[PDB]
């Protein structure tokens, strides 16, 4: 089973 | 009594300073335990020695990944993912620490200290501590960073653990 990468996104413009 | 953990930084092996959290465990105790026994050691894994491999000027720091070393990786001590725990607490300003993720339910051990204000994360990141001292060295920190996110020195965990 594969998960995600831990992300964090910058704020949409 | 909320716990205390410490990041002693170095850059390129080169002490900076020492970073103290506070961790909220009265309001996610569980997300708080994750990242205390992370930086204690105490399961046999845990941050030391870990970098922080994207920090974006004005935005936040992100570290975490023990297991891969390359910002892909990370785990818990729960021996999966852990759920969100709640978004009671907010991303209120600077010096808050809060779990990077994959979506929801999807904690592992990246994490994220923000420099600003990161407000649209609310609801999304679990926050779970503050920087409590050394908010200075997460600044000069945050200079060895890029709009890109990477960095241009190696920011890394030389030591860490837990403070009485």
């Amino acid at each position: 089973v594969v998960h995600g990468v831990a992300t964090v996104a910058e704020k949409t413009k | 009594v909320n716990p205390t953990v410490f990041f002693d930084i170095a850059v390129d092996g080169e002490p900076l300073g020492r970073v103290s959290f506070e961790l909220f465990a009265d309001k996610v105790p569980k997300t708080a335990e994750n990242f205390r026994a992370l930086s204690t050691g105490e399961k046999g894994f845990g941050y030391k020695g870990s970098c922080f491999h994207r920090i974006i000027p004005g935005f936040m720091c992100q570290g975490g990944d023990f297991t891969r070393h390359n910002g892909t990786g990370g785990k818990s001590i729960y021996g999966e993912k852990f759920e969100d725990e709640n978004f009671i607490l907010k991303h209120t300003g600077p010096g808050i620490l809060s779990m990077a993720n994959a979506g929801p339910n999807t904690n592992g051990s990246q994490f994220f200290i923000c420099t600003a204000k990161t407000e649209w994360l609310d609801g999304k990141h679990v926050v779970f501590g503050k920087v409590k001292e050394g908010m200075n060295i997460v600044e000069a920190m945050e200079r060895f960073g890029s709009r890109n996110g990477k960095t241009s020195k190696k920011i890394t965990i030389a030591d860490c653990g837990q403070l009485e």
